[PDB]
Parts: C-alpha cells; structure tokens; sequence
C-alpha cells in the first residue's frame, strides 16, 4: 500500500460536423464539372 | 434630418483579406434552392485550406462565375468577391462562356492577412 | 400576391414593354464588369463600399406585444375562426421554408413534383445577423471596456504575446480569477489556474506542465498559493492586479519567479488606479516598507 | 518596477460616488477592480407584454402560448 | 352510454376518486359518498354491474 | 421587475417529423421537431410545434450553434457558433461563444424601465408575436395613428393591476415645452382639458 | 362617432365554468403517440372529483403548463384555460374556491 | 454602346449527357449538356455547362422550340414554338415565331439611349426580388 | 351542420349531445338536435340600392371573405 501510494501519488480541435441529406450537389474540379441532381 | 446629415461618425473596422487560387468548389443546395451550404478549397503557392460557405458567399460565387482555377480575393468584413483573373489556363473549354479572362500569376506567401479599414 | 403566376401573354395586345422593365429584366442574371449591369447596381455597390454587413445594431424597441385577444364565452366557432385568421397556413407557409430532408421526402419518396409545392421563402432578408432579432446578449467588449484596469491589461498583453513571452498574473478574490479566464478564452490564450482550493495532487503536475511546455502563456495565481517555494524561473513578467496587502506577501511573490535559473531580464508590472483607496493602500504599504527596512 | 496608473471609468466613478454618498475598504477595491463584482450585466430584451403559460417551480413539450393581457 | 348518479338516479356530473361512485352535486357527496360505511359502495356499483 | 422563462444551450440535433398528408391544404408540412440542447452540466430534449420552429429557422439555426429561446414571446436569438469546434475555417465573420452555464431551463429577473407611451404604441401596432398579423406588422411602413381613449383606459387598468401586486412602481416626470408662444388657440384649449386629468 | 359612443346596449347571457384546485395530473404517452389518455383530479373545499380527458383537453393542458396545486378555471365550450394563481401551499397566492365545481355565471 | 453575343434558333436535340463515374445516392449526374441549334442557313451543336439544365427545366424548353442563349451567362428563354410546328397539331395555341435568320452565332452592336431620370427611378425602385 | 342550398355556405353548429359522454372533459360544445325538419324553404325579398352595387364592384384591395 505504501509503495502503491508513493508510485501513484508521490489540443487540436475537431471540425464542425457537415451534413447534407436530400440536397442536390454542384461539384467543380479543375478538368470537369458535375451536377448530382435528384 | 438636415441637421443630423452634417455630423459624421468615423468607425474603425477589422477585416481579413483572403487571396489565392481556387482548387475545388462544392455547393450543396436543397430542391427548391432555399437552403445553401458548401465547402471552398482555395490555395496559394505555399498553403492550402478548405473553408466553409454561407448563403451570401454562395450567392456571390454564383454571380461572376468562378470556374476552379480563377484567382479571387475575398474581403471577410465587406463580403466582396473580386475575380482578378485566370491562372490555370485549362485545356477543356465548352462553348457556354464568352469571356476573355486575363492571365495572372498564382499568389505566394500567406493566404490570410489582417487589415484595418476606416 | 402569394399565388401570383407569371403566365405567358399573347403578343397581339395593347400592352407594351416600356423602357423601365426593358431595363429591369436584363440585369436579373447579368454578371459584374458590364455597362448596363453596373449602371443599375448602385445600391449593392453602396452597400458593400460602406461595410454595412459588419455594423452593429443601435436601437431595440422597449415593449413588444401580441395582438389584442377577442374572447366570446361559450362558442368554439369563434376560437376556430380566430385561430384560422391568426395562423393561416398559406401565409405562414409563405413566410417560412420547408426543411430540406422533408422536401426530399415528399418529392422522391412520395412522387409530388416541384410545381405543386406550397410557396415558401418570401420573408425579407435582414441587413445583418445583428438586425434579425430584438435580443442583445451581454457583450465581452463592453465587459472589457467598463473596467479601466482590464482595459490597460488588454493593451500590453498583445505586445507581450507578439514578443513570444511568458506571463504570470497574481490575484486576490475569487471573481478576480473567475472573470479573467472568460477574457482569456475570448483571446483563446493558453492558460491554467492554480490556487489552494484545488486539490494537492494538481499542484504537482501543473508546475511540471508549466516548466516543461513552452506554449503555455498565462499562469494565474492567488497570493500565497504559488508564491511560496514554487520554481517559476521560466517567466519574468509578474503582473499584480491588486497585490497591496502587505509588502511581506509581495516580497515572496516575485521570489518564486525571480529565482536562480532565469536567463533573461525581469520586468515587474504593478497595476494601480489613481484617485481611490489604492493610493492609501500603497501608502500604508510604503510605510510598512520604510519601517521594516531600517529595522 | 513599472507602476501603471490609469483613471477610473464613468461607471466605476459612478458607483464610487454612489457608495461614497451612501456611507469597507474592500468595497472600494472591488469596484476599483471591476463593476461586475457587485452586479452582473444581463440580457437586453424588450419588455414582454404577454400572459403566457409559465411554470411555478424522455423529453419536454414546448408550445407557443403567448396572449395579450387586454381582453375584449 | 349515459352516466347517471348512483345515489339519486339523476344526471351524474362528478365521480368520487376513492370508491368510484358517481354523484349529482355537493350535498349528495358530503352526506352520502364521504361518510358511507365500507361495503356499501359495492352493491351501489352492483346495480350497473361495476363491482 | 419582470421574470423570464429561458431555454438555452448548444444545439446537438435537429430532426423534424413529417405529416401524413402534406398537400391536404390544412395544416403544415411538419408536425413536430425534436431539438436537443446541451448546456453546462445539463442536457435537455425538446419537442416543438411548427410555430416555434418557423422562428428558429427564420433565425437560420444550424447544428453547432448556441441559441436562446425566450418563452414569453417565442423569440429566438442565435448567439453564434460554439467554441467546442474549429474556429479558423469560416468565411462569414461569426463570433465564437462558450457553453452557457447553469441548466437549460431557467427563470431570471430583469428590471425594466418603460413609459406609458411605449405600452400604448406597442399595443396599437402589434409586433413581436409569432402570428401572421404581428409578423406582417414589422414589414410595413410605420405611421402615427390616433390612439383611442379605450386603449389608454385598458393600459391604465393593466398597469394598476401590476402596481397592486407590488411588481411595478410609478415614476412621474417633467414635460418641458419651450417657446410656448408658437402654439395656437386650439392646442391651448386642449391643454386646459389635458391638465385636469388625473 | 362621439354621438354614437354614448348609447349602450345591455345584454345578459349565461355560461358554464369549471373552477377548482388541481390535485393530480396523470398523462401517459405511447411510443408512437397515436393516442393520449389521461386523468385529472380536481377539487374545491366542498367536493372532489376525477375526470377522464380527451385528446384536445390534454393538448390544452400541456400548453399553458398546469402542475399540481394550481387553481385554474376551465371553459368547456371554448377550451380556454386560465391560471388564476397558486393555492395556499408555501413549498400569486389565491384562496381555494368553495361550493360547486360546475357553476352558472351570468355576465351582463 | 454595347456588344451582345447570343445563340438562337430551333432546338433539334437536347440530351443531358451522363457522367463516367456517377455518385451514389444521386440520380442522373450530368457532366455536360448537348444542345443542337438550327436556324436559317445554319446549324451548330453546342456543349454547355451542367448547371444550365435546371434553367432548361425551369423554362420548360422542349424539342422544336426557339431559344435565346446569352453567351456569358447562359440564361435561356423560350421565344416560342417554331412556326413549322403549327400544322401537325389541330389545337396548339402557343405563339409561333418564324425561324430566325442568319447564323446561330452573332455579335450585334446595340446602342441604347436613356436619361438620368430613368437611371434614378430604376435604381430607387428595388430590383426584382422574392420578398413579399 | 348548416347548409344553404343556393349559396353553398357551410356552418358547423357543434357536436350533437348524443355523443356527450364519450369523455368526461372535452373542448367540444354539445348542442341538441333540430326539432324541425331537415329541409326548409322560404321566400324572401331583397332591397338594394345602386350605390351598394357600385361599392361592391369597386373594391380596390379585393373581395374579402365572408
């Protein structure tokens, strides 16, 4: 008990959650454009 | 009203200037087009950051249409989009656009700067 | 106004297109750097030139009241008519919007097309986010600027952080160190609080984390909690908020910091307000100083 | 030593002369430190001229129930 | 079904929470329903088959 | 000295439940909205009607914001983004707010200073409710109107009731009319009547 | 308008009011929420009764939140519930009503 | 003075081309829109942005109508049904514009004359919005 | 209910008193049956002026509800 008492007794933050359910997507890269509709 | 028009108030403001090269634009809208949100990936020669967009930022991006390779400058407090020119000079171009956008260089140094306006 | 439909009209009619709407419909989807687009966009340019989307609200009303209730005793028809007039679904739907997932439910999972949706999104847009409601929440700035000592404290901390330094601040009350970390988290400064109201275990590793980590900026303290025997050689700037109690207590206070092992100059900042009881407190402290120095 | 001196604000001097007129040293030094030591600033909202459903004390229901106190 | 007072047979407005007896008004309650002996409400409820 | 009922905290969930017949003409699209609020040493779950949710979505409330629901009028204030998430990845000059202390449900006392004319104006042109009439009253152009004597009598009755409960307290003041020779005979004749009121 | 503001019409009418002291509220909710059952125990100084509530009375009691020990007045036909205050329980303050729970009130 | 670049003519084909790699949870991801235009002594096939499709659906443009495409903004509009599509149907009472002349691609220099009062009453009267 | 044949007006008088005991407490008001017949017929004379038709055809906001 004495040895245990002596040995035991003597940041970057995450991003906000992004959600998009049932929402159309417009997407744009360098070489091609996309339009994911419904 | 004539008396009060002759007294001016000079207001100090803090703003942030963001200039860089656009990598990828993602815009998510609802079916009726009311709710709008999305993510913007902008970069300079050194850094690269993924931002978040609101309603008025998306509305400012839809007008003066940016095509993922244009060089823009954003004022955070004023909310102004200015398209300086095109730097990527992409090969594949479809005939739905008639502008003759200028050849500018990709900016270097810090992506975000702090400025004071009056 | 709500169910107005822009149906097509035959050209063989007496109605014309006057120059006003011949200018109006062109600039609906026109881009920037155009002649006629920019000649009709004076209001938006004046909006964004004067930084109006980052301005503060100055006026709020004093009393807000709902419409006067009319009651008729013993008739449900009156209640139904009043509830229909006050909460009419067509106008209430016009001034609101459907949620997006609900829209996806009735369009895809139920087959209802777009054109027979109820009309939504007709409420006007406010000028700012600040103008959207009549409720104003207590403001940190006004909290900072209403205290002169905190006002002067916020000035030198900016250049102390710009120097890349280490700061110790001493305190006297609970709320002297219960309001200051609100200001620190307003500045998102790396800080910890040490006092003897905390347990004895935490003082073992808080001093260790202070002396090891260099990214820590602010080290709060009471008078005698850490100003007695604690090795604080990693900082130089001690700041006394109200340490005027006795010179004996303050003489040990910078003794914990101005110790062997310091590698730079020590700048001690004592904060005081003129024209109050602080003058008499520091005068009695100076009297104790001159009594104890000769003796 | 750098002894930094500053003048009182109008709020701090206002409660200073107020408790000088009403009349102990810690009462002086705690309003020399911060006015929020004695009273805390609260929510600035319009006065609500309503008679609503109020409480006197796995979810909770919240129904809009505001009414005008004037009855016709 | 219509609810009637168990004592008087008139229209039953209220029901007692202790013995489930429907009564007409206040004096019927105070003179019959409250001080009744325990074992008399059962054949009051037996006439309508509610025991 | 008035009291407020306040629900506040950081929004953790926002799920609506749809209606069975959205195109039925009578009734809204949704039926209820489940809102989960988290404050310091507390967590509450709320079930709202579409009326409160309409004002909430008029405030443009997302997940990760700190809100402030006032139950006296249904007014909702969006305080700002919570500081529990990342800060430097925004583009719309928001402010970052710590978690509110205490429980979600609260009762606080506010001392208010108003005049009789404020009550008369707020009752003559109603704003601040969640109904259609008070909502369209904020959008039209304001204009002065001849306030009737009946409204002033009812406001006097309500104020006297507030004083009788020991809540309110009357503070009479001073009206200072400079350059009184500019008035004409009709205002003087009405002033003779108005000075004799109680 | 000033001439016609000084001629009055006197009308007498009758209505049914329920005013008493709330003893206990029992509300049970299903998982789906298809139906709401409930029981309301209310009393005066002379009587005591227990009611069984329909759906819209349960909805009108959830709105304008009524707890135990309150003194309320209920209009049956219009569905309006007015909180008269809190009864004498120290744990604004209004005396408990007397007489019959259901009363006829003639308003002129 | 201003320079306007426009596209117009009868619609011959209208096919929203599918993408090579579609995304899950979405129907009909589009990579480009193929629109074929035909006018008097001219026919040209265009490749458009994918985001012109909802403006096409909003204007309810079908095959055989006459359109009017601005160069920089897109922003199509139905001028009307082609007059060659009046006789196949007995009762079709939309308007019937003739087939436009010249090529589908043209740079016309227009000159518009206004007064300062017109600009003042255009800027003061608020632009076409959606608020009540 | 109340239905006028020529106009089409519909007015809900209230719930019948035969359903008065479905619950002990209810929001609905309870009314008795009509002692009359279901179908009633009557001849009336209407008196209008030209100004009434003039102000009925010249409403500037629009035709209000009943």
């Amino acid at each position: 008990l004495l040895k245990k008492r002596a040995g035991k007794s003597r940041f970057v933050k995450p991003r906000r959650p992004y959600n998009s359910e049932g929402m159309t997507r417009i997407l744009r890269r360098y070489e091609e454009d996309l339009f994911c509709t419904f | 009203q004539a008396f009060r028009k002759s007294i001016g108030i000079k207001i100090k403001e803090e703003t942030e200037l963001i200039e860089g090269e656009v990598v990828e634009i993602q815009i998510d809208r609802s079916i009726t087009g009311g709710h709008k949100q999305g993510k913007l990936t902008i970069k300079t020669t050194d850094m690269e950051t993924i931002y978040e967009l609101g309603n008025k930022m998306i509305d400012g991006l839809t007008k003066e249409k940016v095509l993922a390779g244009d060089v823009i400058s954003i004022d955070k407090a004023s909310g102004k989009i200015t398209k300086l020119g095109r730097s990527f000079a992409r090969s594949r171009d479809y005939d739905a656009m008639g502008a003759d956008t200028r050849f500018v260089q990709c900016p270097e140094g810090e992506l975000q700067k702090r400025k004071t306006v009056v | 106004v709500i169910e107005r439909t822009n149906g097509p009209k035959n050209t063989d009619s007496l109605s014309f297109k006057t120059i006003t709407q011949e200018l109006l419909e062109v600039t609906r989807n026109a881009p920037s750097e155009g002649v006629m687009a920019s000649l009709l966009n004076v209001e938006k340019h004046a909006y964004e030139r004067e930084y109006l989307n980052c301005i503060q609200r100055g006026y709020h009303p004093n009393v807000s009241a709902p419409p006067v209730t009319i009651e008729v005793l013993g008739s449900s028809h009156v209640t139904n008519s009043i509830n229909n007039e006050l909460f009419d679904p067509l106008i209430s739907q016009a001034l609101s919007d459907i949620p997006a997932i609900t829209q996806y439910n009735m369009h895809v999972k139920k087959g209802i097309p777009v054109e027979d949706f109820p009309k939504t999104g007709l409420f006007p847009e406010p000028l700012n986010k600040n103008f959207s409601s009549n409720i104003s929440m207590p403001s940190m700035d006004r909290f900072i600027t209403e205290s002169a000592k905190l006002r002067k404290l916020d000035e030198l901390l900016v250049k102390l952080k710009s120097e890349g330094h280490r700061v110790l601040i001493y305190f006297q009350m609970t709320k002297m160190m219960d309001l200051m970390e609100e200001y620190l988290t307003y500045r998102q400064y790396n800080h910890i609080r040490l006092d003897g109201s905390s347990k004895l275990e935490d003082r073992r590793d808080l001093v260790h984390d202070w002396q090891t980590n260099p990214e820590i900026f602010v080290f709060l303290l009471s008078t005698r909690a850490g100003g007695l025997g604690i090795n604080l050689t990693a900082a130089d700037t001690v700041i006394f908020y109200d340490s005027d109690w006795n010179p004996t207590i303050d003489s040990q206070a910078m003794d914990r910091a101005h110790r062997l092992g310091q590698t730079r100059q020590v700048t001690v900042y004592r904060l005081l307000v003129r024209g109050t009881i602080e003058e008499r407190m520091r005068d009695r402290a100076k009297q104790k100083e001159q009594v104890q120095q000769v003796v | 030593e750098i002894d930094v001196l500053c003048d009182l604000t109008q709020r701090q001097a206002k409660l200073y002369q107020v408790l000088k007129s009403q009349i102990a040293v810690m009462q002086f030094r705690k309003v020399c430190n911060h006015p929020d030591l004695f009273e805390r600033a609260d929510v600035d909202s319009p006065f609500s001229f309503t008679t609503f459903g109020k409480t006197t004390s796995k979810f909770t229901d919240l129904i809009y129930s505001s009414r005008n106190p004037i009855k016709y | 079904a219509k609810k009637y007072c168990d004592v008087t047979g008139l229209k039953g407005f209220y029901k007692s929470p202790t013995n489930n007896i429907r009564y007409h008004n206040a004096e019927i309650y105070q003179l019959i329903v409250k001080p009744m002996a325990p074992g008399v409400d059962q054949e009051y409820l037996k006439l309508r088959g509610a025991n | 000295k008035e009291t407020k009922e306040v629900y506040e905290g950081e929004v953790t969930e926002l799920t609506p439940e749809d209606a069975e017949n959205p195109l039925g003409g009578y009734g809204k699209t949704i039926s209820h909205v489940i809102v989960g609020l988290k404050s310091a040493k507390g967590t509450k779950t709320l079930r709202l009607d579409p009326t409160i949710y309409e004002s909430i979505q008029r405030e443009k409330v997302s997940i990760g914001d700190v809100i402030y629901i006032e139950a006296n009028t249904g007014a909702v204030k969006r305080v700002g983004r919570s500081d529990a998430y990342a800060t430097e990845f925004d583009l719309e000059t928001e402010e970052y707010v710590p978690l509110p202390k205490g429980e979600v449900h609260k009762k606080k006392e506010i001392v208010q200073d108003v005049t009789l004319h404020d009550l008369d104006v707020a009752n003559a042109r109603p704003q601040g409710g969640q109904d259609v009439i008070s909502m369209m009253g904020q959008l039209l152009k304001p204009k002065k109107t001849e306030i009737t004597e009946k409204l002033r009598q009812e406001v006097n009755k309500v104020v006297a009731k507030y004083i009788d409960q020991g809540v309110a307290e009357l503070i009479p003041g001073v009206l200072f009319i400079d350059e009184v020779n500019m008035l004409d005979i009709e205002i003087f004749t009405y002033l003779n009547k108005a000075l004799e009121s109680n």
